[PDB]
RNA sequence: CCUCCGAACGGUAAGAGCCUAGCAUGUAGAA
């Protein structure tokens, strides 16, 4: 196939919302009866994470056309000597981090409440400029 | 009273309003006191002056365990609320633990004796190969 | 699109952010109306239209009027504003009025074809009502 | 009667008055 | 049903506009005397005349979570969806103020953040006393400007989990707000 | 060191012999990919998302197919939060607490997605500016130490406390040997890939496991199934 | 109190039938169909 | 994130081989991991 | 310092460390710390009895090993 | 397990049900084929006659006859259930499922002591019986 | 059985650890079987006054070669009088367990 | 039992007689078998009587079903509530009571554990100084806490176990919850609860009291403890229980 | 042809009743008998809560010639309600 | 723990089921829409009997 | 020094009786 723009899977998504319209009867059988793929998008996500030098990290996602799952169609493969010595870098800046910090605060868990709706992507965190990722100034 | 009324609302603008800005600015601050101790670990001194106490969120007292007790885990979401009840010693004795485990016989001396859900592993020390002669 | 790749856009940037704005706010906007009173795959037709547009705005740069650099169109390119995929088809015969990649990818439909935008106005019907279902168009063809 | 067949409508489910169980939730779609 | 969202309706924050209010909270809400007697087919304009006799705002209260017709009333406006307009005709008026904050809470839940901050921004130069009712029970003097700062900077007011405001200096960087001006 | 540093050395010692004497070579087959026959169709798109957006989708995705699977049952007094904790929302009658007694099908994946949304929610966190990149590091490693208490996979398939006392026994190797010299206890170590890897090679085992789970359970609820010798 | 002889050829015909580990020559499942 | 050996002589009876020694014979070396027996039904105090 | 069983039969049961001085406030935020839910939105339950947060846990005659049913709120 | 009346449709099943007013209907759903299922019947076969004055007893494959899945939940592989008077007999056997017998039984005497009970009690107008014996273990050691 | 084999051999009772351990393991398999018999639920303290308690007294009165421990919970009652409630205990102080 | 160990009985029917000797003990050990202390868990009510079985414990329902047949709990209700009645009325010149009412509870309100009304109503001639709450064995107590012209007499019946039977802190948690909510309604703020263990024959009360009312209810009690109709029923199907 | 459901303009006498004691023979009909009843439904409901959700109910709308669907008022109306309400005060 | 006995049943031919032999059951159970419905059938029946044979 | 903190089920009285729900559907043929 080819590449679709990354507003078709927010909309449809957006639009669906968690299947409680009327004319949103017909995707009830395809949203639920790809329940037993969903472990593997869960796999897929998790392993695809960002790394605490990156701050944005855009994988490609392999989504149902109705919004009913989205897979991370993507593997971390990483050069072994760039990613160690990047993790070895993170290792001299969170220990200089925790000497240097007079008060950690851990964050607090859950990091939302469990009655909240999960977040609009599109509203909350789209027009939002990232922190500082953890870098070693080299 | 429309004057008191008037008064304190205004005292709570003057309020709301420095705390907007502080809320604006205080990334700015923190960025500038992570540039001072940028500094100071730099050029100021090298571990003289501490300046320091390792402020925790919640400190909890961790007691000595008695043999054979029950381990106990105080808790792990709201941790970052200061509040009085997460700063006890939650590792007092409990149900099956004012008893005296050392003066049991060694069949008795196993956690969940006379249930179906047991294991092997026995408690740490004996999991433990490590000498104290050798290397 | 305030989230950008850590750098400073090239050089000639600034002659055509303006209106990259303007298209990423209409953009905006068309995700966040709301889909009542129309069917359901109406809903997604702006976005592919915008996508067109957006992607055409690129294209009409660095082709038709050689109005930016090699490297800002890679910048465009990298950043979402131009779609890779959508300009190669464009570059072929035939292909310059495609509307959307959907519309040729033959497997997507039930048997193997294009969508009847594809069809040429030539051998089509003599008014007939042209309505794409997955984006919209009157025609994309020739 | 045993060997006569069944008449052509008959629901034998509650064609005599019976009712289900439900027991639990993972056994039969309820 | 009496408690069925209008099947004229639009759906909010991507779910069904009731839904902005906690799930156990709806339940109780919709087993509580107040919603079944002087909550029942009520229009946008009864809605007004249940809401000029409210006594108090809050959320719930006591050992069993009985809601107060404040949140009774929130929630029948959800299910009812009013035009934005008629919730800008209740927030505009200054004279009887449990409305107001009727139609700001109204509003809290279902505008976006530009509608939320343009509309509520102008309620902090209200400063009257109102009566606020705890979880025990008790009641409390609070003021309109108290309330509406606890709508736009809490994440749970009368008990209900606010739609995720997105942060004023976000929507001010994106020059779709300008600065709040004060009264000062 | 103390004594269950030691022991979290020999434990981590011993899965490692395991391991290596446990292995045998990978057998011959056909090359099968569930990903790319999934795009031969036409029920599947491909896009470039941000991680942060997909995992919302994927939490959002996950809530919605529970909360059907719930609702197709109706158990209108059952409610599954936005954490995946199910709860009463009233006080339940016998009849209505059997009527809400779920498998460890149902369980595990709640579960499992639970601790999908706590990760994704920390680094939610982290893109909304509430929390930065060294608290978020530290996050996630506390998320990857502490699965046994931020969520309960482990009461549906126990065996996976082998894996629990794995990401403890990292805790330490880690710690001990982040907290030398000028750095004391307390919260701030953010090596998080140490436990991040346990946790998913679980899920790469576990991932057959509640498919086949979850689709006996979806075929069940649309009418589908998939002294001897005297 | 027991069926006649008819159900009870019937009955160790279906049996034979419906299990392969005690009859036939072709070792198939417990209770599937005839393989 | 790396060793200071140069060499392997470190891991003198602490490599893989001595794991899987100790294993076959139901010890276990000062630091290294303890495991069930391979042979139990023989008794190592029956040799009388 | 007694034990209580806090249990929500779907799946939330946990075990906390208190105090018999401790009104069922404090105990609800130790719940809470233990289960994520914030303590205001938690319901401590004897079948139908509703513990009331202002009464101490000594009063309701919670013993060391009792279980109490969770609701929520 | 071939020797005992079988029922050949839901008809048939709802007949057998409806033609006794004073024995109890012992069905047994379940696959002829099963092993739990021909260990159940033996026994059953075993006390057919010694009971017959109180009891009659029916088998149903679960295939042929396939409408009581959903309604009766059949679905383990044996199923024993009582009916007396067109009305099913629940039986606290103390397994938690008091409305079959989902196990096979090792003991003649131990049916019989079920079937008698479950009559015995279904006469006095009772929906639920109390089976002389727990089943909530199985007393091995 | 227990009086007959602890009478019988009398000294080689406890030298045996084998059977010393057995002697628990059985006692609290015995338990475990009346526990059962009141309730299809293992119980998680089931004080051990019900089991040794002489029949004359109403309690099953069995012999003991385990180890069993009452907790300070159980030696605790209460009566009620003319002036109110009055609460006694038999293991009152910092006593070891019983 | 006996007349029936030969009496030709059937293999089933024998086998559901010899449970009466299991039946019997754990009866007589129920205070301490059923307790949530053992048997962790959720309890349930059986629906005539205000007892909590903690676990299902088939050979003591039916011990406690042929005990309290008839209606028995809600009788000793009725007899605690009338009796303290017919105490109240005798004492109404020096107690300065204009009027002791029996007020028209639900019929059920006697096994009713998550909230309770009022059972008598006592309204006072002119007004009462009436002391902040305390226990009814408590001695010091000052009537300069408020006045009242109301005062309402709550009846609470429990059946203790072993670990939870301490009435007197049975009784201040059910005035403490009782009043201070909005779930029960009482004709008064002042007022007293009456709680009595019926497994462990103890009762207690607090609340408020006003002058001359804590003696009298003192005295009341422990001669309703010792002497009433339905409390000897109860006590007499106990002993035959256990025989 | 169903009407719209309209809110009802009076209040419920669910208090009305209390300690009133009604003797209950055989003869009795239901509108005297102890409880509420709907003359409309010809029903008896022994709960005031009950009761309401009765009347609040698909059947004993449809018994009223109604339907579960509420008017969408306008902005006039809600601004006359106002200025009706300011001029009653 | 003692000698159980049974409160006495009666059974219900209009409506084939049981209740209890009580004033308050019984007569209830004569006031239910199912026992007038149950007795309406039994007497259309009985006539609908009589006219056939 | 000893820190391994598990879970669900085996816990449904059986009836009567009246009311309202969630549900949860309801988009296909035709003259």
């Amino acid at each position: 196939k080819e590449d679709m723009p990354p507003e078709h899977v927010r909309k449809i998504i957006r639009d669906h919302g968690d299947m409680t319209n009327r004319k949103f009867r017909h995707d009830k059988r395809v949203y639920l009866g790809a329940l037993k793929y969903m472990p593997h998008a869960v796999l897929k996500l998790l392993e695809n994470m960002p790394m605490p030098w990156e701050q944005i990290r855009d994988v490609p996602v392999l989504y149902h056309i109705t919004g009913a799952i989205s897979f991370v169609n993507e593997i971390p493969w990483v050069i072994e000597p760039v990613y160690i010595s990047q993790w070895g870098s993170m290792w001299i800046m969170m220990r200089r981090e925790k000497r240097d910090r007079r008060h950690f605060k851990r964050m607090r868990f859950p990091p939302f409440d469990d009655e909240e709706p999960p977040l609009d992507y599109a509203d909350n965190i789209l027009d939002v400029e990232p922190l500082e990722a953890i870098q070693l100034e080299l | 009273n429309d004057e008191e009324e008037y008064e304190a609302w205004k005292v709570r603008e003057l309020k709301r309003i420095k705390r907007d800005r502080e809320d604006r600015e205080a990334l700015e601050k923190e960025k500038a006191e992570i540039e001072r101790m940028r500094n100071l670990t730099e050029e100021e001194r090298r571990a003289e002056l501490r300046a320091n106490g390792k402020v925790i969120t919640n400190k909890a007292v961790k007691g000595k365990y008695k043999f054979l007790q029950k381990y106990y885990h105080r808790g792990a979401f709201f941790m970052d609320e200061d509040e009085e009840v997460y700063k006890r010693d939650f590792s007092a004795p409990t149900l099956e633990d004012h008893f005296n485990k050392t003066i049991l016989p060694k069949v008795m001396q196993v956690k969940n004796f006379g249930r179906s859900g047991r294991t092997k592993y026995t408690h740490l020390v004996d999991q433990d190969t490590t000498s104290f002669d050798s290397a | 699109k305030v989230k950008r790749s850590r750098k400073a856009p090239p050089d000639g940037w600034e002659l055509i952010e303006p209106t990259l704005d303007e298209l990423d706010q209409k953009m905006r906007e068309a995700e966040t109306e709301p889909h009542e009173g129309k069917r359901k795959v109406e809903s997604l037709w702006p976005i592919f239209r915008i996508h067109h547009q957006k992607t055409r705005y690129i294209f009409d740069l660095f082709y038709k009027r050689k109005a930016i650099s090699r490297e800002l169109y890679e910048y465009c390119i990298k950043e979402g504003y131009a779609d890779k995929n959508l300009i190669a088809k464009w570059k072929k015969q035939g292909y310059e009025n495609l509307c959307c990649l959907r519309c040729i990818q033959t497997r997507d439909t039930n048997f193997g074809t294009n969508c009847i935008c594809r069809v040429p106005k030539s051998k089509l019907e003599v008014g007939r009502i042209i309505e794409c279902t997955h984006c919209g168009c009157r025609g994309c063809s020739g | 009667f045993l060997g006569m067949p069944a008449p052509l409508g008959y629901v034998p489910g509650l064609g005599r008055g019976a009712t289900g169980f439900t027991t639990r939730s993972d056994i039969g779609p309820a | 049903m009496a408690n069925r969202t209008v099947k004229d309706a639009h759906s909010i924050h991507g779910t069904n506009p009731q839904y902005l209010v906690e799930k156990i909270i709806r339940t109780r809400i919709y087993e509580s005397k107040y919603w079944k007697e002087e909550c029942f087919g009520l229009t946008a304009e009864l809605v007004v005349d249940k809401a000029m006799e409210l006594r108090f705002v809050g959320g719930v209260y006591g050992g069993n979570i009985k809601p107060t017709p404040f949140l009774c009333l929130t929630l029948k406006m959800l299910q009812i969806q009013p035009e934005k307009d008629i919730i800008v005709e209740f927030i505009k008026n200054e004279d009887f103020k449990y409305v107001r904050m009727l139609g700001a809470l109204y509003m809290r839940l279902t505008g976006t953040a530009i509608d939320c901050y343009k509309y509520l921004e102008p309620l902090y130069n209200d400063y009257r006393k109102i009566k606020s009712q705890n979880r025990n029970g008790e009641f409390e003097l609070m003021h309109v400007d108290e309330f509406i700062d606890e709508l736009l900077h809490s994440e749970r007011v009368c008990d209900i989990i606010l739609p995720r405001l997105q942060k004023r200096y976000v929507l001010e960087e994106a020059e779709q707000l300008e600065p709040r001006v004060s009264a000062l | 060191q103390p004594v269950k540093v030691r022991v979290s050395y020999q434990k981590l010692l011993k899965y490692y012999v395991l391991n290596a004497l446990k292995h045998r070579p990978p057998k011959a087959q056909k090359k099968r990919y569930l990903f790319r026959s999934f795009k031969a169709t036409k029920f599947f798109q491909s896009t470039k998302l941000d991680w942060v957006e997909v995992g919302l989708q994927v939490c959002r995705q996950g809530y919605n197919m529970l909360n059907l699977l719930i609702h197709r049952k109706n158990l209108n007094y059952l409610h599954l939060d936005y954490n995946f904790n199910l709860k009463p929302v009233k006080t339940l009658t016998t009849k209505e607490r059997k009527k809400s007694r779920f498998g460890n099908a149902f369980h595990l994946c709640r579960e499992v997605l639970r601790l999908t949304k706590l990760v994704v929610d920390s680094h939610v966190q982290y893109r909304l500016g509430n929390v930065d990149a060294f608290q978020l590091a530290d996050g996630l490693q506390y998320i990857f130490a502490h699965v046994g208490q931020l969520t309960g996979m482990y009461r549906y398939k126990y065996k996976l406390m082998r894996q629990i006392r794995m990401c403890k026994d990292l805790k330490h190797l880690i710690y001990y040997r982040f907290n030398t010299g000028p750095v004391g206890k307390g919260p701030g170590c953010g090596f998080w890939a140490a436990g991040w890897r346990v946790w998913l090679f679980f899920m790469r085992g576990i991932t057959p496991l509640l498919e086949r789970w979850l689709g006996n359970l979806l075929a069940r609820q649309f009418e589908g199934r998939h002294s001897h010798f005297d | 109190v027991y069926a006649p002889g008819l159900d009870i050829e019937s009955s160790l015909k279906q049996l034979a039938e419906r299990r392969t580990d005690i009859f036939g020559v072709e070792e198939t499942a417990i209770g599937k169909k005839i393989g | 994130l790396l060793t200071d050996l140069v060499d392997d002589n470190y891991f003198y009876l602490f490599d893989l081989k001595a794991f899987f020694t100790s294993k076959a014979l139901n010890m276990a070396i000062p630091g290294g991991p303890k495991f069930e027996p391979l042979v139990r039904d023989i008794n190592l105090q029956d040799e009388d | 310092m007694i034990e209580v069983v806090c249990n929500d039969r779907l799946g939330k049961k946990v075990r906390v460390k208190c105090n018999t001085d401790d009104t069922i406030g404090d105990l609800k935020k130790l719940i809470a710390a233990q289960t994520g839910t914030r303590w205001n939105k938690i319901v401590l339950k004897k079948w139908y009895t509703i513990f009331k947060d202002h009464v101490s846990l000594g009063d309701y005659e919670i013993h060391d090993g009792m279980n109490l049913e969770l609701y929520y709120q | 397990s071939y020797m005992l009346p079988h029922l050949h449709n839901g008809w048939q099943v709802d007949q057998a049900i409806l033609s006794e007013e004073d024995r109890v209907v012992v069905i047994r759903f379940g696959h002829d084929w099963d092993p739990t299922c021909m260990k159940m019947d033996e026994v059953l076969y075993s006390i057919a006659e010694k009971v017959k004055n109180f009891a009659v007893i029916y088998l149903v494959d679960i295939t042929e006859v396939p409408d009581f899945n959903k309604m009766y939940e059949l679905y383990d592989p044996c199923t024993v259930m009582f009916f007396f008077r067109n009305k099913h007999i629940m039986i606290d056997l103390g397994t938690g499922n008091n409305n079959k017998i989902n196990w096979a039984m090792e003991d003649k005497q131990e049916m019989v002591d079920i079937i008698e009970t479950v009559y015995r009690g279904a006469r006095k107008g009772r929906g639920l019986v109390v089976s002389p014996k727990d089943y909530s273990t199985k007393y091995r050691y | 059985a227990l009086i007959g084999l602890m009478t019988y051999f009398r000294e080689a009772v406890v030298n045996t650890q084998e059977l010393l351990d057995l002697l628990v393991k059985c006692e609290n398999k015995i338990q475990t079987r009346i526990k059962i018999g009141l309730n299809s639920k293992m119980p998680s303290r089931f004080p051990p006054v019900v089991f040794y308690t002489p029949k004359e007294l109403g309690g099953l009165g069995m012999l003991s070669m385990g180890h069993v421990l009452i907790p300070q919970s159980d030696l605790r009652w209460s009566k009620q009088t003319d002036v109110g409630i009055t609460h006694f205990r038999s293991g009152m102080s910092h006593e070891e367990d019983q | 039992e006996e007349s029936m160990k030969w009496k030709k009985l059937t293999n089933a029917q024998r086998s559901g007689l010899n449970q009466i000797p299991n039946r019997r003990f754990t009866l007589w050990w129920s205070p301490t078998i059923n307790r949530a202390n053992v048997y962790v868990g959720f309890q349930v009510q059986l629906d005539l009587t205000g007892i909590f079985m903690h676990g299902k414990i088939p050979t003591l329902k039916i011990s406690l079903i042929q005990i309290f047949r008839a209606h028995l709990w809600q009788k000793i209700h009725e007899s605690i509530v009338m009796d303290l009645c017919q105490v109240f009325d005798q004492e109404l010149d020096a107690l300065e009571i204009e009027t002791v009412q029996k007020e028209t509870i639900h019929p059920r309100k006697s096994y009713k554990m998550n909230s309770s009304c009022a059972d008598i109503l006592l309204f006072a001639s002119y007004k009462w100084n009436v002391s902040r709450p305390s226990l009814l064995a408590d001695s010091k107590d000052v009537m300069d806490s408020t006045t009242t012209q109301k005062y309402w007499i709550d009846i609470q019946l429990r059946w203790g176990d072993y670990d939870s039977h301490d009435i007197e802190r049975y009784a201040r948690a059910k005035f403490l919850d009782y009043t201070t909510d909005n779930m029960s309604i009482y004709p008064s703020p002042t007022g007293v609860l009456i709680a009595i263990d019926l497994a462990y024959n103890l009762h207690s009360a607090y609340g408020n009291w006003f002058p001359g009312s804590k003696p009298l209810i003192q005295q009341a009690m422990a001669k309703i403890m010792k002497a009433n109709p339905a409390l000897y029923v109860l006590r007499e199907r106990i002993r035959k229980g256990l025989q | 042809k169903r009407e719209l459901l309209r809110h009802r303009d009076y209040k419920v006498d669910l208090e009305s009743k209390l300690g009133k004691t009604i003797v209950i023979t055989k003869t009795t009909p239901q509108s005297e008998m102890g409880g509420y009843y709907c003359n409309v439904c010809d029903c008896v409901v022994k709960d005031s809560i009950n009761f309401l959700d009765h009347i609040n109910g698909k059947k004993h709308q449809r018994n009223l010639g109604m339907s579960m669907r509420v008017e969408r008022s306008t902005l006039d109306q809600v601004k006359k309600r106002f200025e009706v309400n300011k001029k009653k005060m | 723990a003692d000698y159980w006995k049974s409160q006495p049943k009666k059974f219900c031919d209009y409506c084939k089921c049981w209740i209890a032999d009580n004033r308050p059951s019984v007569e209830f159970h004569e006031r239910g829409k199912n026992h007038k419905e149950n007795v309406a059938k039994r007497i259309s029946e009985i006539k609908q009997k009589s006219l056939d044979k």
